[PDB]
């Protein structure tokens, strides 16, 4: 099912809150990890919490041009196995 | 490590050895109980040894985690079954359109439907 | 477009090694009137042979048959040279 | 006419990327592992044909020596 | 010549040690001279030669 | 001596050779592949494994 | 892609089928469509009921007809009510019943 | 873009100067791909890559002829043993040279 | 959802075939697959034959520990600390008949040789 | 989900054709499709191969298609003789000890003893006692248990 | 009325597998279940005559099914005490299998094609069973072989379950080839196929050895047991049929038929595919995947016993029929369990609120497979157990077997209900109508019968042994269950992967037995055929 970019938004921002350095207003539809504070250690943590949150497997090719708030919803939305 | 792996930069490896660690812990775990902990164990060794800047430890340290990665790869790896690799993958895709066929086969020059024999 | 076998060599120097077989012709004539000469006396020689076993027999025809040659090889690879 | 040689990169996205390929260079096992595979598998298929040679060899050995010992009884005897 | 005393001598002298006519003899025989035939030819030439 | 051994099309060479350029068919990609041909090893019973798995408690 | 003139005369997707799942209506298969449910199915089911309860009078005949039993069974079996060739039964220490 | 070739009424006529495409047999023929069919004609014609090698002589007799020199050896062990169950005197074989001229046993002798 | 799911297709092959690519088995999905699983391309765990072949000799001897024993370092009269069970004369003859009885390992017997014969019987019919 | 009335036993969702038999269009009117120029040509030759086949099997007299049929009585009633004759063997002692002597002139084993009565009527047997392979004594042993 | 269930069975395939278009799904769903339940009545019937009350009878169809010369079988139907048991707890298992396909098969395009698999799959298994002669159980032998093979790749577009279905092939093909051999033995030197005129008290070591190749096909035991595992690729319904009765049973069925096997080498063979069944089953994450290797580990106590006593044939057939019910239950259960999560891995199994049949039911067959007291897999398990004292090598490693599955069995439990939830957060739901209910209740019936009416006639017999000695498998068993509970560590990392691989019995044949194979083909045709004696 073709999932909404509203929903798939509310549910990436819901999981971006859980890392205690992000400050929870940095937090927008369209921001770069880097600016919310995130290492490379780290995009690899929520690009896994982001796999538990839609039930989905990214492959890791894909995984690695996930760097932003924006394409990550935007892989998310482009998936129709996403739940 | 696979050529793909070794293709990638120090960056995007480094980044492959967690991800690919963080999965090998689920599978090697019996419940999520289990994870979190070994998750965070995976988090301190990799960040031990982030701030090393000498290339030739860095190379042994990297050569060293991707044979450990490669040993303890799962007999069964625990894929989501919707994906390749998954149990309903594929059990009854989905059928696509534009599909040829051809009504009324038989009445097509019922009479004369044979295979002929041609000379010169 | 459809599959081919793949022809060993190159064009041109398979039609030279073809051209090798436009030499003078010289006719059979002269073949046949040695062969119906010295073959009409070796008729005649044949009845007075000795008899041979039939292993000797066939192993001679077989060394005949290896030795002998076609005339298109002499042919094509014949020389007017010492 | 012919087939599109053009492949579907719709579900690259999902299911990942066809970039990676087989290792296999397609070649079938050496002859000189073969012999050996040859000759020790088909012996274990063959596993009667053994276990009758085996049988006939003793009783057949068995028959002579009791035809010997007839022979050297009935010689003094 | 020389082909046809090998085929010749070798049947001879395997009939004699023998002492029994057999088709071996001329199977023999004919294996000598097919190799004699076949002394510095290519790889099929070798068996071809002995077996005809 | 001319023999017919000569002008025989003996099989010494292949007549068609196979060409360079090979497919190979798409498969999906294991990270980490290098084969495991030692039984008993050190990686094992490796510092880092311990720490990983074995000792955070549970 | 206008839908083809037979259409019409082909059947609609059953209340079981999967809205999302698509197959070639077209196709004809004897154990049934993807999802089947037909109209009179019913009715068919009734006869196909009264075929198997038919069938099985003749291979009952049949059977009683060719069941044969041998050795006398230990106590009362319920093949007395409708086969006669069953031996008197027998007992373990070997009275008669 | 297409039409409906078979008439199930009979009136069937073969529409060769219509604009739209005749659904006939030849509508649900498979594409076909080019080197598939290189594929094809390299192992319909694979008697042109033979080459005569001594790893191609090995291959040939360790199998081919070892099996039928296996098969010829266990089936003159069963000849033998059936000769010995059946009491017959042991039989003149073609390759086996006997001096018996025992073949096929008489019927009505008892043995 | 079992029915309609996603399904990746295998590209096409646009490149030459080589001989043996009748080893692949490929219906048009992706994950195509060699027709026997290990016979080539990834292995499952990573292990190869050899790793299995040395686990194998580490596990024979320790399995073979209990058979080995009573096959063949214990004897009938030491095996159990009893005799097979007894039988009245009618009854014993003719269970003694079977090669797979379990009365042919009665050494108190007077015909326990001749049973123990019965029992290491014919390899393949005579006749 | 569920049913489609919510009652397991409601009328069928589907109407029309589940599929298309042989790939044929129904016609609109209901007007019956024209058939084929081999269907009646082919139903009547191979009904008639298969109810021929039918009838020979079964309408045939014994021994006309299966020779076995024949023998049925002919077996019963040598059944019978075969019987008496066993039985009489295993009664005297004295039989036996013949039969011990021919059976070993025959080259066969005591244990065929059975088989020999069994082989009275056969050409094996009958031809060897007139050229003289089987001792003359078989004939009087035959005899003496009712042939 | 002994023909009947057979006839009924024929009947529900025929109809669902040629006139489905007519009856359709709920056409099935009705003359599946319900012919399958005149049946059991039948069987029932066939039960009590046969069994309890001493009546055997004998069907002959039609004579001279193969008549060749002095070569002659016939049809026909002989149902003895070791038919009606196995017939009964067939029917019962396949009535139990049919009700639940109803509501598991909905969401499955041909559920009536499925159903007609099924009910023919149940015919050709009690063919196979009432057989009077070598030549039907052939029949019905050869007839489970492709039911399977049609029911294990009934996912066509899947190349795993296709794969799987050819090995099963395969795999069966092999052992039925050592199995005609015996059969055409035992004709030779006995006259006849029926099993009355087949007993011979001596027979030579051949026809031993290939009657237990022939057997150890079907009732998968080690070098034979690749193709259970990979059997998991079909649907639920099958892989429980063909686990719990149909495809293993029948070679100890076989086994037990007809005493012409070898004490020394079934006792070896059984032993050590209980211990290897149940250390592969300690490795495996899949639901499905344990349960096949606890059914084989269960295999081989059943062939292990034969080598024991006398009475071993009797306290196989019992463990045998025990094994089919709670091992069908350990199925079902587990498929039901895969609808509700979408899952197949039982790291992420856990607590969740559902029916109390179904965990009940779960429970219950989970605590027969581990040995609990008074229950009908634990008195079958403990005869198999004492009886094998004699036998100190078989005893002891049918001992450690138990620990094993017990260890499994429990860590399974407790991975299903005990852990916490491991799934994600998505709806997921599979809703159980009152079918499979009366499903569930057939297999309780079935369990709590069997502990009231036992198994085998000496199952209470006294084993005079000494207590300690008698009541130690249950130590072991409550040993194997609190270690697993505790989801304690038992081998080291390299044995847990060597077991995770099964042993590397496909592997080895992989790199050796077939390429082997296709060197021997390309030695055949590329350099002979279309080699050597192809012209240019
Ligand atoms: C100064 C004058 C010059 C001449 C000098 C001699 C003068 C004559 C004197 C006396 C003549 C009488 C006796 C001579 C032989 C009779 C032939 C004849 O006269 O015909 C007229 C002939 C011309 O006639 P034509 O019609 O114009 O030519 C027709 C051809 O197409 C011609 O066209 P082509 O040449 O282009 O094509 C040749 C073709 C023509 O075909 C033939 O030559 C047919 C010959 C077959 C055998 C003939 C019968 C043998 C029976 C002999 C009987 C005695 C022994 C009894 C027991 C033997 C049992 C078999 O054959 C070939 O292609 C080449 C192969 C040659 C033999 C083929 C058989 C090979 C078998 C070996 C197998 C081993 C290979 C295994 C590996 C393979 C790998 C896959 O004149 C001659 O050729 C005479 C030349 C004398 C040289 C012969 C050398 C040996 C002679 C005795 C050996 C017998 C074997 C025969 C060898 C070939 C002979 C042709
Ligand atoms: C079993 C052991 C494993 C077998 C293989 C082991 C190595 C084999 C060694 C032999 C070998 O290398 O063969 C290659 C060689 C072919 O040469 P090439 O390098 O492939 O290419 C040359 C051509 O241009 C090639 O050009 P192409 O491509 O156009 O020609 C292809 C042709 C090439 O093929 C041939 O030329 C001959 C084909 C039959 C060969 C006869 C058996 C030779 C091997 C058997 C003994 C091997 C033990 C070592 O193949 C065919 O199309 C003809 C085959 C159709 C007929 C099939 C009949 C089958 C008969 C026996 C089958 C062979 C046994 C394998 C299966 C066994 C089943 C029981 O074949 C021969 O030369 C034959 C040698 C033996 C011939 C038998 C003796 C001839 C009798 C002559 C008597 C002289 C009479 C004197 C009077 C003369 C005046 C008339
Ligand atoms: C013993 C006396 C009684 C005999 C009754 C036998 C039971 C039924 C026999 C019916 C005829 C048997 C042969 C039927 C045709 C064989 C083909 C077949 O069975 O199935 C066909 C198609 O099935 C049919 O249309 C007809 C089947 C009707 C009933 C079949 C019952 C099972 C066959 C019995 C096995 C034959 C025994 C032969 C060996 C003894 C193909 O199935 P799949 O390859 O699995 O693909 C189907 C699509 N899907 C991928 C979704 C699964
Ligand atoms: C030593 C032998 C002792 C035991 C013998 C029993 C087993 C012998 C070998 C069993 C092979 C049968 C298995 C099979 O069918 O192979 C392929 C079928 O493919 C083939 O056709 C390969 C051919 C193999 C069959 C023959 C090779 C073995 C021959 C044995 C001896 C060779 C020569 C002997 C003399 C002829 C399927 O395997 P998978 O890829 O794993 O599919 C399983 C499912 N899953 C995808 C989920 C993993
Ligand atoms: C047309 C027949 C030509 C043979 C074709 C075979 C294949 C050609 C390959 C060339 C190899 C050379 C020919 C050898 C063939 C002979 C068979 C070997 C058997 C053998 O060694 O026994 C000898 C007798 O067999 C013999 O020598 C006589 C056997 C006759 C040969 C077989 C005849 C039927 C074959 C036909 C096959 C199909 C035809 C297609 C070609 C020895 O006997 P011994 O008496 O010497 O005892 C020994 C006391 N010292
Ligand atoms: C140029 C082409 C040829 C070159 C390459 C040839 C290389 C192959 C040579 C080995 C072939 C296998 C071995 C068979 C021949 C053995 C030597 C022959 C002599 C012989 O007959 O001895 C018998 C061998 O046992 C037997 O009876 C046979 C046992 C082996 C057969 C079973 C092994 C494979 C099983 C596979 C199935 C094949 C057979 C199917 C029926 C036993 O001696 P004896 O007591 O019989 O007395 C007979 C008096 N010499
Ligand atoms: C409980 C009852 C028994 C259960 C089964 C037990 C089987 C035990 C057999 C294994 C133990 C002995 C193994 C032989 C010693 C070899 C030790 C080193 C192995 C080695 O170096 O080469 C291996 C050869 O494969 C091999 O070693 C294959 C030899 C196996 C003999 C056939 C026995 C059947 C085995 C079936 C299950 C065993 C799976 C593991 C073997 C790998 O070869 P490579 O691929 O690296 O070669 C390169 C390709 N050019
Ligand atoms: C109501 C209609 C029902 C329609 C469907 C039923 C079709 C007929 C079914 C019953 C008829 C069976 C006959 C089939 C052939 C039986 C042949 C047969 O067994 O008798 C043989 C006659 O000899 C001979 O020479 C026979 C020659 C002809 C044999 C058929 C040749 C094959 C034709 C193509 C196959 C079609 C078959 C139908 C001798 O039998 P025996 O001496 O061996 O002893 C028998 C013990 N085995
Ligand atoms: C189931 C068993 C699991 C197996 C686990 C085995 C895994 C082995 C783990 C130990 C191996 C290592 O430590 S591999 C550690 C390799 N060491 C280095 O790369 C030093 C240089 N570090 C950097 O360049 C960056 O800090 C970088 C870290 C790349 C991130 O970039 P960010 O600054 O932007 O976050």
């Amino acid at each position: 099912h073709g999932l909404d970019r509203d929903t798939v938004t509310e549910r990436v921002i819901h999981v971006a809150k859980h890392f205690e350095k992000v400050d929870p207003n940095k937090i927008t539809p369209t921001a770069t990890f880097e600016e919310l504070g995130l290492d490379s250690l780290d995009t690899v943590e929520l690009v896994m919490a982001l796999e538990e949150e839609f039930g989905l497997e990214i492959p890791d090719n894909e995984a690695d041009k996930i760097t932003t708030m924006a394409d990550a919803i935007s892989y998310v939305v482009s998936n129709p196995l996403a739940k | 490590a696979s050529e793909a792996v070794l293709r990638l930069p120090h960056k995007l490896r480094v980044m492959r050895m967690y991800r690919t660690g963080l999965k090998e812990i689920v599978n090697w775990s019996y419940g999520r109980h289990e994870f979190y902990p070994r998750a965070n164990a995976l988090r301190m060794e990799f960040e031990a040894n982030k701030e090393l800047s000498d290339r030739e430890q860095i190379r042994k340290l990297v050569l060293h985690g991707e044979d450990l990665l490669a040993r303890f790869r799962h007999w069964e790896p625990t894929i989501r079954s919707e994906f390749v690799g998954g149990t309903v993958y594929g059990v009854w895709p989905q059928h696509c359109k534009d599909v040829k066929f051809v009504p009324n086969p038989a009445y097509i020059d019922e009479f004369k439907q044979g295979d002929t024999v041609l000379l010169y | 477009d459809e599959p081919k076998h793949q022809i060993p060599g190159n064009a041109l120097d398979n039609w030279a090694f073809l051209r090798t077989y436009a030499k003078p012709l010289p006719d059979m004539i002269h073949y046949y009137y040695y062969v119906y000469l010295f073959g009409f006396f070796f008729v005649y020689k044949v009845a007075d042979f000795p008899e041979y076993s039939p292993r000797v027999l066939v192993m001679a025809a077989l060394i005949g048959s290896l030795f002998y040659v076609r005339r298109d090889w002499v042919h094509r690879e014949f020389k007017d040279s010492p | 006419n012919y087939a599109s040689l053009k492949a579907d990169t719709s579900m690259d996205h999902v299911f990942g990327d066809s970039t990676n390929k087989l290792n296999y260079d397609f070649q079938l096992m050496s002859s000189k592992e073969a012999f050996f595979w040859n000759y020790t598998l088909y012996p274990i298929v063959g596993f009667p044909i053994f276990l009758y040679l085996y049988q006939f060899n003793k009783l057949e050995n068995f028959e002579a020596e009791i035809a010997a010992a007839k022979a050297a009884k009935a010689a003094s005897e | 010549t020389l082909l046809g005393a090998i085929f010749c001598a070798t049947d001879a002298l395997y009939e004699n040690y023998s002492g029994k006519k057999s088709y071996t003899s001329g199977m023999v025989a004919g294996a000598a001279t097919g190799a004699v035939f076949a002394i510095g030819r290519p790889l099929p030439q070798p068996l071809v030669w002995p077996l005809v | 001596v001319k023999t017919l051994a000569d002008y025989i099309h003996w099989r010494n060479k292949p007549s068609s050779i196979p060409p360079v350029d090979e497919y190979r068919p798409p498969v999906p990609l294991v990270n980490y592949d290098k084969l495991s041909t030692q039984f008993f090893s050190k990686l094992d019973n490796d510092p880092v494994i311990n720490r990983v798995l074995r000792a955070p408690k549970v | 892609v206008p839908e083809p003139p037979y259409a019409k005369y082909l059947a609609n997707k059953s209340h079981y089928c999967p809205p999302d799942f698509h197959y070639s209506r077209e196709i004809y298969a004897p154990y049934g469509g993807y999802f089947n449910d037909p109209k009179g199915w019913r009715t068919n089911t009734a006869i196909a009921t009264l075929v198997m309860l038919a069938g099985a009078y003749a291979v009952f005949c049949f059977g009683n007809a060719r069941e044969e039993r041998l050795r006398a069974p230990k106590g009362w079996i319920p093949s007395q009510l409708w086969n006669d060739n069953v031996p008197t039964p027998v007992d373990y220490r070997g009275k008669v019943l | 873009s297409s039409r409906i070739a078979g008439d199930t009424t009979g009136k069937y006529t073969p529409n060769i100067f219509s604009p739209e495409t005749p659904m006939d047999r030849s509508f649900s023929h498979v594409p076909k791909n080019p080197f598939w069919e290189a594929w094809v004609f390299r192992r319909d014609n694979i008697q042109r890559e033979f080459v005569w090698t001594w790893q191609t002589i090995f291959d040939l007799a360790t199998f081919v002829g070892g099996l039928y020199v296996a098969m010829y050896a266990t089936a003159s062990f069963c000849s033998r043993q059936n000769d010995k169950r059946n009491g017959y005197p042991e039989r003149n074989y073609y390759f086996s040279d006997s001096k018996s001229n025992f073949v096929i046993p008489d019927e009505r002798e008892f043995y | 959802a079992g029915a309609g799911g996603p399904v990746k297709l295998s590209p096409p092959v646009d490149k030459p075939l080589p001989y043996n690519y009748d080893f692949w088995m490929d219906n048009g999905i992706y994950p195509g697959q060699p027709i026997y699983d290990g016979m080539f391309g990834s292995m499952v765990g990573n292990m190869s034959l050899e790793y299995m072949a040395k686990g194998w000799l580490v596990l024979l001897p320790i399995l073979s520990a209990p058979f080995v024993y009573e096959h063949c370092i214990a004897d009938d009269v030491t095996r159990n600390p009893f005799v097979p069970r007894q039988y009245p004369s009618e009854v014993r003859e003719f269970l003694a008949l079977f090669k797979n009885g379990f009365v042919l390992n009665d050494y108190s017997q007077p015909d326990y040789e001749e049973m123990k014969r019965r029992q290491s019987g014919l390899l393949t019919p005579i006749y | 989900s569920g049913h489609p009335n919510g009652s397991f036993w409601s009328e069928g969702t589907q109407v029309g054709l589940n599929g298309f038999k042989y790939g044929e269009i129904p016609l609109p009117n209901g007007q019956p499709r024209k058939k084929l120029w081999l269907e009646n040509i082919w139903n009547i030759g191979y009904g008639g191969f298969f109810l021929g086949a039918f009838c020979l099997y079964y309408g045939a007299p014994p021994g006309h298609v299966i020779p076995s049929q024949w023998a049925t009585p002919k077996a019963k009633d040598e059944y019978a003789v075969d019987m008496k004759m066993i039985d009489k063997y295993n009664e005297r002692p004295d039989l036996q000890a013949r039969l011990s002597i021919v059976l070993k002139d025959l080259n066969m084993i005591e244990e065929e003893a059975y088989d020999l009565i069994m082989m009275r009527k056969d050409y094996k047997v009958l031809l060897g006692l007139h050229s003289g392979r089987v001792p003359a004594d078989l004939k009087a042993i035959y005899e003496e248990l009712e042939a | 009325m002994f023909l009947l269930a057979v006839y009924f069975l024929f009947f529900s395939a025929i109809a669902n597998g040629f006139f489905g278009r007519y009856l359709g799904v709920r056409g099935s769903q009705l003359l599946g279940p319900s012919a399958l339940f005149l049946a059991l009545l039948c069987s029932g019937t066939i039960f009590y005559e046969v069994c309890i009350q001493g009546c055997s009878t004998n069907i002959k169809l039609f004579e001279n099914f193969v008549y060749s010369n002095e070569l002659n079988v016939s049809a026909s139907f002989l149902y003895d005490p070791l038919a009606a048991t196995m017939t009964l707890t067939v029917v019962w298992i396949s009535c139990a299998v049919h009700a639940y396909q109803n509501l598991y098969m909905r969401g499955d395009g041909s559920q009536t094609l499925f159903t007609s698999y099924l009910s023919a799959f149940t015919g050709f298994m009690l063919i196979l069973v009432a057989g009077q002669n070598l030549v039907m159980l052939f029949i019905g032998w050869e007839g489970i072989g492709v039911c399977s093979y049609l029911l294990i790749g009934y996912y066509g577009s899947r190349v795993s379950a296709v794969k799987s279905a050819n090995k099963s092939l395969i795999v069966n093909k092999i052992s039925d080839g050592f199995l005609l051999g015996s059969m055409l033995y035992l004709w030779f030197y006995t006259g006849s196929f029926s099993y009355c005129s087949l007993a011979t008290f001596q027979i030579p070591d051949v026809v031993s050895i290939l009657v237990l190749l022939g057997a150890i096909g079907k009732s998968s035991q080690l070098f034979f047991h690749v193709w259970l595992a990979d059997a998991m690729e079909g649907p639920t319904p099958v892989s429980a049929l063909i686990h719990a009765a149909t495809l293993v049973t029948a070679g100890i069925y076989v086994l037990c038929k007809l005493n012409l096997h070898s004490q020394s080498a079934v006792g070896i063979l059984g032993a050590a595919t209980a211990l290897m069944g149940g250390l592969f089953g300690l490795a495996a994450n899949d639901l499905k995947r344990v349960i096949a290797f606890s059914t084989c580990s269960q295999l081989g106590y059943m062939m292990a016993v034969l080598s024991t006593c006398d009475d071993g044939a009797d306290f196989a057939m019992g463990h045998l029929v025990s094994h089919a019910g709670f091992k069908a239950t350990l199925f079902l259960s587990a498929g039901l369990s895969i609808a509700k999560e979408n899952n197949n891995f039982l790291n992420r199994y856990g607590s969740r609120q559902g029916s109390p049949t179904l965990s009940f039911a779960t429970t219950i067959a989970s605590l027969n497979l581990l040995g609990f007291p008074e229950l009908g897999g634990f008195y079958s398990k403990e005869s198999i157990l004492n009886n094998a004292y004699i036998n100190q090598g078989v005893s002891i490693i049918l001992t450690l077997a138990t620990f094993l599955t017990a260890f499994y069995t429990s860590k399974v439990l407790a991975q299903l209900y005990l852990f916490p939830y491991g799934n994600g957060r998505q709806q997921k739901s599979f809703d159980i109508d009152a079918t499979t209910l009366i499903c569930f209740g057939l297999l309780l019936s079935e369990m709590l019968l069997r502990i009231f009416t036992g198994s085998s006639l000496s199952q209470n017999m006294t084993t005079n042994l000494p207590a300690h000695i008698k009541n130690l498998p249950f130590w072991v068993a409550l040993s194997g269950a609190l270690s697993g509970l505790a989801t304690t560590n038992l081998f080291s990392s390299n044995f847990m992967r060597f077991f995770g691989n099964r042993g590397g019995f496909d592997v080895f044949y992989a790199r050796k037995c077939s390429n082997v194979f296709y060197h021997n083909a390309y030695v055949s045709y590329t350099l002979l055929d279309r080699g050597f004696l192809k012209l240019y």
